[PDB]
């Protein structure tokens, strides 16, 4: 199975320390007016794991819903998940153990947009986002992950649902695997994640802000 | 490009 | 080349929160009186990367000097090191870039003894030790890593030097590779390291306590 | 066995 990922890429109610990370409602919405962005791991062109299935400018931020498809990547995650003491401990009641989702939840807890200043380039899964509020929520059902975020209106969800339900090209009768990296890369990426100062308070901050306190796989 | 990342901050365009 | 690792496994001047982690000078020294301990990664029997070359009860703690030998492990570290943004940034002047040492320095910053309550079982490299003062200092020269710790006396160093200079069995004319794990395991281990609450202040604490502020590869 | 680890705390003997 593929894994779906939801979260904000930017937030309108959050003001970044680094002013370059500003991304207001006027700018985001005009950009969405101006064929589907790649999903990579720590902005590595060789670590594309899928695509952004939906994008929606909602009350509080730019929300997106990416799709992790790569068999090569998900197979790395599978083998690595069976060697984590965190994953072994399990998820909160009443969720079923899902080693693959739990590992991604732990390892790639953040979202990071790559944008100008076409205006959006791609989205990266990463340990923590530099913009606050950018918690990554993984799960098998996209309707389910989108429901993790309680402040999304039914108006917002409909706009999102429209995008991830939209059928791709009927032409090619296979699903390509974009992933051109390895577990060595993902291991290389891991050290860096350890040296982001106070990662876990940043993640805790993101969690309560976006109200992901509602059963989730989030490890923070 | 500007990213919302800690390590890969800018990106060629 | 192999890589040497120095650090305390316990400290006499540090009192653990968990009383089970007590390990006093009487007990440590009597145990050293009662064929060389394996060095593993996060206490995984399949992740032996070498051996403890020396052990010395000094003024402040049980100090040890392990040796990371595995070609299979060091090759994983090599490939992963070329994919770290931390490793890319380099070490402090005036040290030469050493991607392998830098990665281990970042990734496995802690030491963890496995002991009773024969009394010592093995030593694990890990992200952070649960006992404080247990900073891991890596480097190519064992005389050099031992010199990172300024509070070790020349009496202490001589006792250590004796042990790592002592010739092994002249019988077998090869050096075996104990490592029976993979990069998937090391990747699996990495998530757990992310969820140790305030890892970096613990590491900073260890660093100044043992006076590793003297050019080092330590990333904290 | 007792370890000085965060995740693998006890160890069979």
């Amino acid at each position: 199975t593929p894994v779906y990922v939801g979260g904000f890429l930017a937030r309108y109610d959050q003001s970044p320390d680094e002013a370059e990370l500003l991304l207001p409602r006027d700018v985001v919405e005009h950009w969405l007016h101006a064929v589907a962005l790649p999903l990579n791991i720590n902005h590595d062109d060789t670590a594309v794991v899928g695509h952004v299935a939906a994008m929606q400018s909602v009350r509080d931020g730019l929300f997106c819903l990416g799709c992790v498809t790569s068999p090569r990547f998900l197979e790395i995650v599978r083998r690595a998940s069976e060697k984590s003491e965190l994953v072994s401990r399990g998820p909160v009641s009443p969720l079923q153990p899902d080693k693959v989702v739990e590992f991604l939840s732990g390892s790639y807890a953040g979202l990071s947009l790559s944008s100008r200043r076409t205006p959006f380039k791609h989205v990266a899964l990463c340990s923590v986002g530099r913009r606050r509020g950018t918690l990554a929520v993984y799960g098998r059902d996209p309707e389910w992950v989108t429901q993790r975020f309680p402040d999304l209106t039914a108006a917002d969800r409909d706009g999102l649902r429209a995008q991830w339900q939209r059928c791709g090209s009927t032409a090619v009768d296979a699903s390509g695997d974009p992933f051109r990296s390895d577990s060595y890369g993902l291991l290389g990426n891991s050290v860096d994640a350890l040296y982001i100062r106070e990662r876990l308070p940043k993640l805790r901050y993101d969690k309560q802000l976006v109200g992901v306190t509602e059963e989730s796989y989030v490890k923070a | 490009f500007i990213t919302g990342h800690y390590w890969v901050r800018f990106l060629p365009c």
